[PDB]
């Protein structure tokens, strides 16, 4: 389902229901919550190369 | 050595090594015998001593009376009872129908 | 998982755990990709070496745990599974090449504040955050130890565990192993004397190797943890099922008539 925004890839009939709101964890990013060593991944998107 | 007797899945199928300890999959027992266990050979799959068999249903406690009979035709205490047999008691096991085993 | 630290309570929501029938023990882990369809590693159902060729009724599956043994009643949903998909083209005697397979829940579950999908890379997002460098999450519930009971105490987790590595540049993979690396797969882990440590365990399989897209602020699966040479060796790195690249596949069985 193309909800708000996102780009859903599979069937939701054969797929089942998920992929729209995938990757938004209900108790994390939900909340804008960042879990403890998180920032760890956004830290490594520069130094990384 | 050159990185190959090792290299293994990180998955866990336990086996007994003859020498009284277990190995997390027949890959490891193999690694240990290609360095300096050349005596090394299996003996039986599973743990060489069982695991510490535990209280897994420990959040059922207190639970009212209510049985319900599962698919195995055992009348489980309720809900809460049988769900938790079948990661322990019976492999798998699910609701048949509420109350009593019919026999 | 290796030289890492107790998960928080809902961090991996997807975190499929793969448990053996009989006996009662742990197998692998795996991902929850929608409400019915859950992906891990083929090794974990399908390696002939090890007499092994797993069916259905072979297997359950436990989702939104958080401590690896206790029945957590309270957000546990078990499963049985209706069918396996093995890839096709799963090279288990020479390197496991296209290590994957794909799981089908015999009954939609529900999802929570305990259990939610993760996102499928698609091409854009594999361009951007696959660069070496960059770093990835793994999550488990094997071992912490590399030899059963190797040198502090026991090596298994009560709770989830997890670790951040960093993607490694294909030459230095291709260079650290004498195995043919392929281009199904990608490694991971900190280089010798970079002072940090880390990497999954007998045990982890099939677990999730993810990266957050800054881009949408979602999590995306890149990899599967798949296998490795011992834990968390000097000079050794782990490797992971490139799942992007096998995209194509993982589509075909899902849409090509399903349900």
């Amino acid at each position: 389902t193309s909800e708000d925004h996102f780009q859903p890839f599979f069937n939701e009939k054969t797929f089942g229901a998920g992929e729209a709101d995938c990757g938004l964890r209900p108790l994390f990013e939900k909340k804008q919550v960042q879990d403890q060593t998180e920032k760890e991944l956004f830290e490594s998107y520069i130094e990384g190369r | 050595e050159g990185g190959e007797p090792c290299a293994c899945p990180h998955a866990l199928h336990r086996v007994c090594g003859s020498d009284g300890e277990t190995y997390s999959n027949p890959c490891t027992l193999n690694c240990a015998k290609f360095n300096g266990k050349p005596e090394l050979v299996k003996v039986h799959d599973g743990p060489c001593e069982p695991d510490e068999d535990e209280d897994v249903c420990q959040e059922c406690d207190g639970d009212e009376y209510k049985p319900v009979c599962g698919s195995d035709d055992i009348t489980y205490d309720n809900n809460c009872r049988l769900e938790c047999a079948s990661i322990s008691s019976s492999p798998g096991v699910e609701l048949k129908h509420e109350g009593p085993c019919r026999t | 998982i290796v030289e890492g630290q107790d998960a928080e309570v809902g961090l991996s929501p997807w975190q499929v755990m793969l448990f053996r029938k009989s006996p009662q023990e742990l197998l692998c882990g795996a991902s929850l990709i929608s409400d019915r369809w859950v992906l891990t590693a083929a090794h974990c159902l399908l390696y002939p070496p090890w007499d092994k060729n797993f069916t259905v009724d072979d297997l359950l599956v436990r989702i939104g745990k958080h401590s690896r043994t206790r029945y957590e009643r309270k957000v546990e949903k078990i499963s049985m599974l209706d069918k396996i998909y093995i890839h096709p083209r799963y090279n288990w005697k020479e390197n496991l090449d296209r290590d994957i397979a794909l799981l089908k829940l015999k009954r939609p579950i529900e999802l929570s504040d305990y259990i939610h999908p993760v996102c499928l890379p698609d091409k854009q997002t594999a361009a951007k955050l696959l660069h070496a460098g960059f770093k990835g999450r793994v999550t488990g519930w094997g071992n912490r130890r590399e030899t059963w009971t190797t040198s502090v105490a026991e090596v298994q987790p009560s709770v989830l565990q997890v670790v951040n590595l960093p993607l490694v540049e294909r030459p230095v993979c291709k260079a650290s192993t004498r195995i043919r690396i392929t281009d199904n797969m990608f490694c991971a882990g900190y280089k010798p004397g970079e002072g940090k440590r880390g990497d999954a365990c007998e045990g982890d399989s099939g677990g999730p190797f993810v990266m957050k897209s800054p881009y949408n602020n979602r999590w995306y699966q890149m990899g599967i943890v798949s296998w490795g040479e011992g834990c968390d060796r000097d000079g050794k790195y782990g490797f992971y099922t490139h799942v992007f690249r096998l995209k194509k596949w993982i589509q075909k069985v899902i849409d090509r008539l399903g349900s």
